[PDB]
RNA sequence: GAAGGUGCGCCGGCUAGGGUGAAGGAUUUACUCCGUAAGCUCUGGCUGGUCGAAGAUACCAGGCCGCUGCGACUGUUUAU
RNA sequence: AGUUGGUGGGGUAAAGGCCUACCAAGGCGACGAUCCGUAACUGGUCUGAGAGGAUGAUCAGUCACACUGGAACUGAGACACGGUCCAGACUCCUACGGGAGGCAGCAGUGGGGAAUAUUGGACAAUGGGCGAAAGCCUGAUCCAGCCAUGCCGCGUGUGUGAAGAAGGUCUUCGGAUUGUAAAGCACUUUAAGUUGGGAGGAAGGGCAGUAAGUUAAUACCUUGCUGUUUUGACGUUACCAACAGAAUAAGCACCGGCUAACUUCGUGCCAGCAGCCGCGGUAAUACGAAGGGUGCAAGCGUUAAUCGGAAUUACUGGGCGUAAAGCGCGCGUAGGUGGUUCAGCAAGUUGGAUGUGAAAUCCCCGGGCUCAACCUGGGAACUGCAUCCAAAACUACUGAGCUAGAGUACGGUAGAGGGUGGUGGAAUUUCCUGUGUAGCGGUGAAAUGCGUAGAUAUAGGAAGGAACACCAGUGGCGAAGGCGACCACCUGGACUGAUACUGACACUGAGGUGCGAAAGCGUGGGGAGCAAACAGGAUUAGAUACCCUGGUAGUCCACGCCGUAAACGAUGUCGACUAGCCGUUGGGAUCCUUGAGAUCUUAGUGGCGCAGCUAACGCGAUAAGUCGACCGCCUGGGGAGUACGGCCGCAAGGUUAAAACUCAAAUGAAUUGACGGGGGCCCGCACAAGCGGUGGAGCAUGUGGUUUAAUUCGAAGCAACGCGAAGA
RNA sequence: CCCGGGCCUUGUACACACCGCCCGUCACACCAUGGGAGUGGGUUGCUCCAGAAGUAGCUAGUCUAACCGCAAGGGGGACGGUUACCACGGAGUGAUUCAUGACUGGGGUGAAGUCGUAACAAGGUAGCCGUAGGGGAACCUGCGGCUGGAUC
């Protein structure tokens, strides 16, 4: 309703709770940048959008030994407290393994290419 | 909880108010013994303990302990007033100085002299 | 009118408006309407000076406050 | 109300209601004005992992003050600490007419307090004022006096030394412990003492000469050198040598757990200890003492205060079904947050640059005190602000759209949704009449009561009020409170199907406003049953109750008020997602077109249940699971949802809402046991049926009581009393 | 059906285990606090009176070195007077805060006294919530609501 991408992340980690193999739901630039992220980090297989007047956005799921991939998956910038963070102040997931999205100037794009690129953003959800 | 809560009305810090408020901040005060008595404990204990009434030089009338075994101070005398209360004396929450002003310090008292203004024989 | 306080006479300088009102104009229809300078008349405002012990100067013209009993109140009554 | 603007003038060093004249009615305030209490502010300091919390000593920047109030004068600069004038309080002098003073400058005194220091030396250094200079003043400053007040550093000895000396303590009486600890033998002597030597903090000044500059000048003067003489308060210096001798130097707190460290003796709920748990009522590791040990050490503890632990105000980083906590429920203002696409902008956002963010301190690397404390070099940081330059993923804004949210148009469906009027049946009560004769009514049983004046019962008639049996259903409708006879009229919403239309018009919501059971209150009606109060009868030791007989307000109606409930699902609203199974209400679609069932879908309404959550109970698509927006609320129990004040009310009262004091717990869930005037099953001379007894009588025995010189002692419900006693 | 016992289940606020727990009035003591005719202080608002010195405006007047001048006297100034501002002080009337006050109300703590036994089991009339009335007291009763009630 009022956070359409934290009904991403939530639709996404309610499946790996129920063992979906996919997951549909309307689409928009941050739901499909996110997705992007997602799918070149490795942690969804792969998804496509619906292009139609409504488009949908469609992510298989990954699953290593029965345990879904992303262990937790939580957002941070929600439109109560929008949160914006420096190229330093990013924050390290589990000492580094994860990935905390952070949407900055040049695309939607990891932590880790952030702090390479030297351009902070909004943190949007970190991933694990 | 909620982050809008909050900024309207910050979250707020009880002060707890001191258990020596007639000692004022100081470490001690100076007082004169208005009566001498010896009261009841509690429930548990039972014993004759020996509090008296001091007239602080602030103003406030306090009851404290008089520790140790037996004491020389009756009406009219100058004592030194200390914080910490008594668990089973209702209403004391000060400590007289053994050792100054006029409350002599217990007689051949051998260890742990120095609580109770004791000298060294 | 709780209580309580300030000003107040007289003479100037400046100044704001009522009313009435020949003219003139209009309806130059008529016991008509609008309006009108001066003159009379009423109400103010802002300043200055001045006399006395005293300016609501005489006559005239609330004393006031606090607590409490009774009757709610205006009224009526033992003409004497 | 000079209040807020404007206009003219005045005034200031300068703009400005700074002042004034006139004109207008403005100005600030839930983004907290105004008022009350407190308070100098900052760099910084303490604590904390940090975020934060507490605080504003020393030092530094700003400010304000100078015995209290006010005022100006001079001056570049003051409305002036050691300046002026006036008024006031105090102290002092006086010849009574008048005068003098301001230690919150440095010492010092009296006083207050728990508490904070010498009536010191010198301008030697660095500054300041004056002066051409010499030089003078400087309680600034540099030093010295006192104080373990704090930080730091050192010492109070070193090795050997069994005799395991003596004594003390404990003891199992063997011994252990004090204990290499002492004694003894060797040894060094920091520091302290005495003596001796001994820097540096000193830059300079005077004098004379020389060189340069200048001027017409070789003079005067300025500057650079040369030689000489002089300046150290502290200080009798830091520092360095020699002598002597272990010689001059250890105390404090604690030992039950938290917390490192235990025995004995004395006491015996007394004395006392105590931060909490708590200890002590005759064999105390918890009191007092001794020994032993523990920790610390020229310090050791106690108090006072801050932070931490305390995630116990939770931004980081808590909760609200039952532990404290979801407003009784809607609507809605400010605010907070907002579906999706394109383009622009750049406030947020990001990166960089520039200026600033005083110095000291914090931190990093070094340097100097024999090290350290301390000083200091450089760097880092000051997480901030301002400007500029780049970027356009997201937010904000602008412009243009889209239909997923929201809404409108149409047909239909169900409903105790609401309001206004009528109408019906059953029943109760009251009254009238007939029959008819000793009870009716009530209770555990009675009695009050009704009845021979004819009750109850039965039949016929009449009046009146209230509620609507069956239908009826974890059924329906409503925001909630609530709504049950039927019909007519007025009217709200929901559900349902497709098409059509607007195009984010949405969500939540502090204030605010509206509705809100029952009781209650006001005015007027009405009143059958029921029934607070009240009366009588019972029961009971009593019974201001339970039970019975009556019975008033009230319950009913209209119009007002109240504004509270266990107003509950003890669960705020809205949106999305997450296995299923079994019912039910209103629809829709497809198979069955079935006659008559089945399968999907939707809005409700229930019962199980995977996952997940939960302290557990349990919730589990109607979440208390995974999230997001907003709001309300909680911070231990009692005091207390009370007092006081405010608002509301006719009142009763409601709402908002403390503190002192007091307690170490209140609390939720669940387990074991126990218990129940809870339930189910079963047994025993437990009951039931009987046999014979005790209690009545005389005698034997024991016990209590009494008495005694003793009537020896113990046994005290069952489970003591012909008991120990199987024999005074 | 009386007593005692055994098993299952249920409710419990009991664990000293119902010979339990526990409520309230009254009697006594102590403590803090509310109300209270009042009484005594602090601070402060408003309306006024007052007006020393000083500053500025005006001039009943008196005096006067710098300038001008005829050497008369002018210009300017000083003092005096006077007005404006204003401190002290005074008057009235409020507000607020602190301390006390005969008496009075509740609250808490007590070594335990009197009267009951209200709740906890179906606590022996299920309990509790709101409200109203009543009663020495816990409480009782009516009306509505709830289960945070036993048996079934
Ligand atoms: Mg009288
Ligand atoms: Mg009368
Ligand atoms: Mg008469």
């Amino acid at each position: 309703m009022q956070d359409p991408l934290a009904d991403m992340l939530t639709r996404i980690r309610n499946a790996q709770m129920a063992e979906k193999t996919v997951v549909s739901m309307p689409s928009s630039k941050l739901k499909a940048a996110v997705a992007k992220v997602l799918k070149d980090e490795g942690y969804i297989a792969d998804f496509q959008i619906s292009s139609e007047v409504k488009p949908q956005l469609s992510i298989e799921l990954k699953y290593f030994e029965g345990k879904p991939v992303i262990e937790e998956v939580k957002r941070i910038s929600r439109p109560g407290l929008r949160q914006y963070k420096s190229v330093e102040q990013l924050p390290k997931v589990r000492g580094g393994l994860g990935v905390s999205i952070v949407s900055t100037n040049k695309g939607v794009m990891t932590d880790r290419a952030a702090r390479a690129a030297g351009v902070g953003g909004e943190v949007l959800c970190t991933v694990f | 909880a909620t982050i809008n809560q909050l900024v309207r009305k910050p979250r707020k810090r009880m002060v707890d108010k001191s258990d020596v408020p007639a000692l004022q901040n100081c470490p001690q005060r100076r007082g004169v013994c208005t009566r001498v008595y010896t009261t009841t404990p509690k429930k548990p204990n039972s014993a004759l303990r020996k509090v008296c009434r001091v007239r602080l030089t602030n103003g406030f009338e306090v009851s404290s302990y008089i520790g140790g075994e037996g004491h020389n101070l009756q009406e009219h005398s100058v004592v030194l007033i200390r914080g910490g209360r008594v668990k089973d004396l209702p209403g004391v929450r000060y400590h007289t100085v053994r050792g100054s002003l006029d409350t002599s310090g217990v007689k051949d008292r051998k260890q742990g002299r120095s609580k109770y203004g004791a000298k060294r024989p």
